[PDB]
């Protein structure tokens, strides 16, 4: 309950919500390439 | 499974949004203590 | 209709969460004048 | 508003959020047990 | 397509909504500098 | 980065997310009216 435990839940869901973006940027990638291959 | 993985990529980052909202709150409610 | 309905609920949580980030950008604003 | 005010509409859109992510995590189930036979 | 579509609309609000997370971030932490 | 810049950065944000969500409205719309269509 401490401002350092609240920087450090920030900078974790930073990270997290990061690769999540990263990971729906690659497969909106995926997913467009095989829609025009259809 | 792509879109349906890219269904859940994004519901998921919705999620870890949603917990960086509360966190944020957190923080101004800290502030807000100490200020008020 | 499954995917079509489910992405209505994740843009609908998108428009909530942006009211969520308008309040917490006056709460913030808020601190700030109190600090004044 | 008051700091109250604002402590309550912060209550409701997370109130509003949470169950669009209730729905939309049931939704993925169903979708994801559907796009097995299809 | 439109399905697709969408999948990049929402993933595009999610990472702008992100942008202006980590500017309220940097609003509570300039904050708390100062009531520290 | 300052307050002002902080500011501007904020409300060209909060623009840029209405837009991109007016345009997902839209999309929306049109995915449910093709969708029953299909």
């Amino acid at each position: 309950t401490t401002w350092e435990a609240w920087d450090r839940a920030i900078a974790e869901y930073a990270a997290r919500i990061e690769a999540l973006i990263r990971a729906a940027q690659e497969q909106q990638e995926k997913n467009e390439a095989a829609l025009r291959e259809l | 499974s792509g879109i349906v993985q890219q269904q859940n990529n994004l519901l998921r980052a919705i999620e870890a949004q949603q917990h960086l909202l509360q966190l944020t709150v957190w923080g101004i409610k800290q502030l807000q203590a100490r200020i008020l």
